[PDB]
Order: C-alpha cells, then structure tokens, then sequence
C-alpha cells in the first residue's frame, strides 16, 4: 500500500558509510564469539534503516 | 552421561546433552508431596485428578 518503493539495506559486518564504486578485496577476519554484540548491531542497523 | 547445564549466556552456543532423558526423568516422580499431594504430572507436564 501507499505506493511503496523497495529499498535494500545490506547489514554487512562493516561499519555504516557511503557506498563506494570500487571493488576492494581483503581477508575476512574470524567472527566474534559474543552473539550479543551481533544482536545489538543488527538491531541498531535495522532501527537506522527502518527495516520492516 | 549426566552432563551439568552449561554456564553463561554467550559462551554456550550448543544444546545441552542432558535433554530428553532429563525431561523423562523429571516427569517420573510419583509420591505424596505438597498440600495437593499425589504428584502425577504427565502428558504436557501437568498434574491430574485435582
């Protein structure tokens, strides 16, 4: 409803910033063993993006 | 094989080994305990004949 326009927000592990027009390849670091930090980051990114 | 419950909320990222056996053991007491007495909790885990 209300002429919705779809927007996709990629909640990658990297910090929020302007999307760059250049492919950068770097080695992936191991995931943090604390899931609470990941949950808080996901919640903050969703709130900022207003993800439905 | 009675593994103690895991400690912590972030370190534990697996289900406890003491699962269905622990539930079956817990839902196996049949005595006269408490004011109601005759603890016969079965099926979903609720007593009978109150």
């Amino acid at each position: 409803p209300y002429n919705l326009s779809l927007e996709v927000v990629m909640a990658i592990e990297a910090g929020l910033g302007d999307l760059p027009l250049l492919p950068f390849s770097s080695p992936s670091s191991p995931w943090s063993s604390d899931p609470f930090s990941f949950l808080q980051s996901v919640c903050h990114t969703v709130v900022v993006q207003g993800v439905s | 094989n009675i593994t103690d419950p895991p400690r912590g909320c972030v370190g534990n990222t697996n289900i406890w080994k003491t699962g269905p056996l622990f539930k079956r053991v817990l839902m196996s007491s049949k005595y006269a305990d408490g004011v109601t007495g005759r603890v016969e909790f079965n099926e979903d885990g609720d007593r009978k004949f109150a």
